[PDB]
């Protein structure tokens, strides 16, 4: 069940405000336009970081 | 209910700030080579 | 002292600088917070043996 | 340096600015929440109009 990433997965790398600035940095993130996989239970590898999504109204 | 889970990699990117500081737009380095260019 | 001399020809020269030297130090560490309870252990009803 | 009030306005989860070149100018105060800025010491050369 493979789904395009789109352009998600952006987070703050530091602490640190910058106004009209265009600095670009070197760290972990998700890359754009990749395959995740849908699902609808078992364990999953770590591995280095995780993306994850959700979409529910159960809180379960 | 539903759920995605993907992976993170080591990758440059570049991001674009604003007037209040809150990240609007973000560009890779390794995705296609206009993107290296930029 | 700067041109080497006793005689000194009419213009402009720079001889030093100028610098604002700071009065004292301020630190300012963050709010205290959560605390030991140290006074759990030596105010206690009963202490073991060893 | 000399350190004053500030109008500018922070994110709430970000502790302190920086500028274009990466020099720190806009430092919070860890208690209160009020904005500070940085500007540094006066300096410059001395010159004799002779
Ligand atoms: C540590 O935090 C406390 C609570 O946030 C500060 O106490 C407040 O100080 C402001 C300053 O005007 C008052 O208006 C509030 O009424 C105070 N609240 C309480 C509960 O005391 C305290 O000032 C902080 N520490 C320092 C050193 O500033
Ligand atoms: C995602 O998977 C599909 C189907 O296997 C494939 O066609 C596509 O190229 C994959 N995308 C990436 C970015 O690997
Ligand atoms: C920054 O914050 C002000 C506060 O009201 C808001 O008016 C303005 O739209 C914000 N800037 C952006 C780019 O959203
Ligand atoms: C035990 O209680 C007394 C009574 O207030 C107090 O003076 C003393 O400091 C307490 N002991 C400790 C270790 O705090």
């Amino acid at each position: 069940a493979y789904t395009n990433s789109f352009t998600r997965g952006v987070y703050y790398p530091d602490k640190v405000f910058r106004s009209s600035v265009l600095h670009s940095t070197q760290d972990l993130f998700l890359p754009f336009f990749s395959n995740v996989t849908w699902f609808h239970n078992p364990v999953l590898p770590f591995n280095d970081g995780v993306y994850f999504a959700s979409t529910e109204k159960s809180n379960i | 209910a539903a759920y995605y889970v993907g992976y993170l990699q080591p990758r440059t990117f570049l991001l674009k700030y604003n007037e209040n500081g809150t990240i609007t737009d973000a560009v890779d380095c390794a995705l296609d080579p206009l993107s290296e260019t930029k | 002292c700067t041109l080497k001399s006793f005689t000194v020809e009419k213009g402009i020269y720079q001889t030093s600088n100028f610098r604002v030297q700071p009065t004292e130090s301020i630190v300012r560490f963050p709010n205290i917070t959560n605390l030991c309870p140290f006074g759990e252990v030596f105010n206690a009803t009963r202490f073991a043996s060893v | 340096g000399v350190l004053t009030e500030s109008n500018k306005k922070f994110l709430p989860f970000q502790q302190f600015g920086r500028d274009i070149a990466d020099t720190t100018d806009a430092v919070r105060d860890p208690q209160t929440l009020e904005i500070l800025d940085i500007t540094p010491c006066s300096f410059g050369g001395v010159s004799v109009i002779t």
